[PDB]
């Protein structure tokens, strides 16, 4: 029942909505694929 | 088949559970989005070929091709596939998840849930990740890590 439907080209856009911080943590990655933060 | 951006959508009324990336004929999403199933793409069906559960990324018709990766220095851009809103391009610096194997690109922006699997971009366009897997810090301001695959 899922399906697909084209939404643009992968381009860099020139002067685009800048936003964001970014932030430096220390994470661990389980088997099940899930990030978590530790100490 | 064409190279570009898609929603993945399912079946009443449609929703939209995720994004994915059309490149050298191959599909390439996060494995959360589909859970590995089916999906139709015209008249035509894209099996799922390779998946991986701990990298949360899966790839339809083909091995995964997406190889570019963050340079550690310049900005980057979302192309973000919100629901019901046309693709835009978030830009923004990405901060870092340190891990024992490593330093992993990962950009702090919150978009609904249905965005999981759009691309995140290099200045060269080249596609160094997928979006949507992440962590909180403190009261749901979501991290995503820059999750890129192996050619």
């Amino acid at each position: 029942d899922m399906y697909i439907e084209r939404a643009g080209d992968i381009t860099w856009e020139k002067d685009a909505e800048v936003t964001g911080n970014s932030p430096r943590l220390d994470v661990a990655l389980d088997e099940s694929g899930d990030f978590s933060l530790v100490e | 088949t064409t190279d570009g951006v898609y929603r993945v959508m399912t079946r009443l009324g449609s929703t939209q559970v995720g994004v994915g990336v059309m490149q050298e004929g191959v599909f390439h999403t996060m494995w959360h989005v589909t859970k590995g199933a089916a999906l139709r793409s015209g008249e035509g069906r894209l099996d799922p070929y390779w998946g991986d559960v701990k990298q949360d990324l899966v790839s339809y018709c083909g091995p995964w091709k997406l190889d570019a990766a963050w340079d550690g220095l310049s900005e980057v851009q979302l192309l973000a596939v919100p629901p019901g809103e046309r693709a835009k391009n978030i830009q923004t610096l990405p901060g870092i998840f340190k891990t024992k194997d490593g330093d992993i690109g990962a950009v702090a922006l919150d978009y609904p849930a249905g965005t999981s699997g759009s691309p995140i971009l290099d200045k060269s366009g080249r596609v160094i990740g997928l979006y949507g897997n992440g962590v909180v810090i403190k009261n749901g301001s979501y991290v995503s890590a820059i999750t890129q695959g192996k050619r």
